[PDB]
């Protein structure tokens, strides 16, 4: 199918605490693969799926000796951006990166990321042609500037197009059992009594992969939206996820109301109702 | 500074059935900055050896984290998931219900 | 497999 990898770091300065901590993982659609923190005893790249394993001694090394570069490399910016900003040293902030690549069933690159935000904002952009910037505001134009006149967009192509796209396909190949099946999800209505005259049906979807997917009650055929409860997607703990979807029903009316489930593990989209 | 507060579920790994092993969820998500206190609770009393995911976030730059323990559940036993952000003024308890 | 280059801000 459609496929994905991203790398995400995040570093929180600390002043009295020590140096900023850094945690970063990896990622293959849903499956995180790899990780590494510098507040673990020794910290270094670790495996975190089976299919990366494999990988021998040196790609161990090389992975841990960027994570370590980066973790020194963010501490930099972060003095950077308190310089950017007029702000003083005593308080807490954070810097995050994601990066990574989409490909299409043919493996081909469909779109690469490279991104950064500041205190939960925004802050430069690699666009979509992988060639120019887009900067949230005059302290980002002074890094933008900066990139400009070193080709910093150049390289992160060359890696977008080239290494991110094979490696991916790789790990696709060494983790065909689980990256490349879709779990379907188990799904059925539950009722439940808030008084004499509503009850509340809520449609459950369990136990699937990837995450992705659509849960939607019908009433007489027309989207219930705005009177939909719908929780965010969340992990099982066993690779898989849960999501639910909620209505509050007039009593009697139960069989007007119907719950859709799209996933990508079913060959054709389920229509349930409650069955008392 | 801009500060978002945790979204918060807790429920179980598979459906639960009394007298069965289980694995009981707390899952925090959709906040800023990513310092979190998270305990699971049981008859009001912290279960110790709760393990977490490593710190992730979403497209929207929010950080979400998942904290975890095996139980069996009971009738009478009942379970919860404490949280504390800078963006709550108290800790917030979310008890666990098998219906959610 | 990551970017093994680091463009400071």
């Amino acid at each position: 199918g459609s496929h994905s990898m991203r790398y995400f770091h995040t570093s929180v300065s600390r002043p009295g605490r020590g140096e900023p901590r850094f945690i970063t993982v990896g990622y293959v659609d849903d499956t995180l693969f790899v990780r590494f923190d510098s507040d673990a005893a020794s910290p270094r790249e670790e495996p975190r799926a089976p299919w990366i394993e494999q990988e021998g001694p040196e790609y161990w090394d090389r992975e841990t000796q960027i994570c370590k570069a980066k973790a020194q490399t963010d501490r930099e910016d972060l003095r950077t951006l308190l310089r950017y900003y007029n702000q003083s040293e005593a308080g807490s902030h954070t810097l995050q990166n994601m990066y990574g690549c989409d490909v299409g069933p043919d493996g081909r690159l469909l779109r690469g990321y490279h991104q950064h935000a500041y205190d939960g904002k925004d802050y430069i952009a690699l666009n979509e042609d992988l060639s120019s910037w887009t900067a949230a505001d005059t302290a980002a134009q002074i890094t933008q500037r900066k990139w400009e006149a070193a080709r910093v967009a150049e390289q992160l192509r060359a890696y977008l197009e080239g290494e991110c796209v094979e490696w991916l396909r790789r790990y696709l190949e060494n983790g065909k059992e689980t990256l490349q099946r879709a779990d379907p999800p188990k799904t059925h209505v539950t009722h439940h009594p808030i008084s004499d005259h509503e009850a509340t049906l809520r449609c459950w979807a369990l136990g699937f992969y990837p995450a992705e997917i659509t849960l939607t009650w019908q009433r007489d055929g027309e989207d219930q939206t705005q009177d939909t409860e719908l929780v965010e997607t969340r992990p099982a703990g066993d690779r898989t996820f849960q999501k639910w979807a909620a209505v509050v029903v007039p009593s009697g009316e139960e069989q007007r109301y119907t719950c859709h489930v799209q996933h990508e593990g079913l060959p054709k989209p389920l229509t349930l109702r409650w069955e008392p | 500074m801009i500060q978002r507060t945790p979204k918060i579920q807790v429920y179980s790994r598979h459906p639960a059935e009394n007298g069965k092993s289980n694995f009981l969820n707390c899952y925090v998500s959709g906040f800023h900055p990513s310092d979190i206190e998270v305990d699971l609770l049981k008859n009001g009393e912290r279960i110790e050896k709760v393990e977490h995911s490593d710190l992730s976030f979403s497209k929207d730059w929010s950080f979400y984290l998942l904290y975890y323990t095996e139980f069996t559940p009971t009738e009478k036993d009942e379970y919860a998931c404490r949280v504390n952000h800078v963006t709550l003024s108290q800790p917030k308890i979310v008890k666990w219900d098998r219906d959610m | 497999r990551r970017l093994p280059i680091f463009s400071r801000l």
